[PDB]
């Protein structure tokens, strides 16, 4: 999940958008 | 733009720049 | 607990505290 | 809505706790 | 509502965020 | 003391209000 | 440092750093 | 107060140290 | 990305998240 | 400049974008 | 006043803080 | 740097007016 991808992992800013409605 | 940790109130901080108006769901559970 | 007036991304971290391990969704209008 | 509410009034962590998941 | 680490800036945040109009001591020292 | 409970250790929303004036 | 117009939370952030290990009080007015 | 004064008009760091413990 | 409405500290929270480990320069007018 | 315009209008990210090193 | 760790974004908060209008650069590259 | 400084290490207010303009 989000946290896995962003938080433990890294995320760039666009991978962030997948969680926008 | 870069790739960074983005932990906690910092994560759903990011969420509010990066959705603003159309909203967005934080489900760390998933 | 208090009342609360917020805005913005101030919203977005009372939730995050509110809501903890269960996360929120956030949907503002258009 | 809420982030309207929030932002013009006031709101209650209770009604904050809503829109938990 | 959850049971969570609130450290830092974050725990002050929270404070205000619970305590709001009738203040708060902050005083990690005790 | 509140870092010793709550961050250290973790706190409820209700446990915080013990600080409040 | 340069004078602060802060409001709301941004208070209790600017507290925080300013006292560190201290703590502090917060004590708005009503 | 201080809390008012920093929100209305300005503040200084200085004027904030006093609300140290 | 949506369009952004930033004041105060809040632009340099989205200056930070947008430039990462490049930094960036904040520079005010007066 | 760019302060004022995202306090006073709004501003994208690819605006910002341009400030960093 | 005192002597911290300041890091990430509450680091560019604090440089925030402190310079204010004077503006600031965050080069973490230096 | 202001990380080895400031993050890694300690400094106080007045070391990070260093980085100002
Ligand atoms: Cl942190
Ligand atoms: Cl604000
Ligand atoms: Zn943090
Ligand atoms: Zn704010």
């Amino acid at each position: 999940g989000i946290v896995e991808q962003c938080c433990t992992s890294i995320c760039s800013l666009y991978q962030l958008e997948n969680y926008c409605n | 733009f870069v790739n960074q940790h983005l932990c906690g109130s910092h994560l759903v901080e990011a969420l509010y720049l990066v959705c603003g108006e159309r909203g967005f769901f934080y489900t760390p559970k998933t």
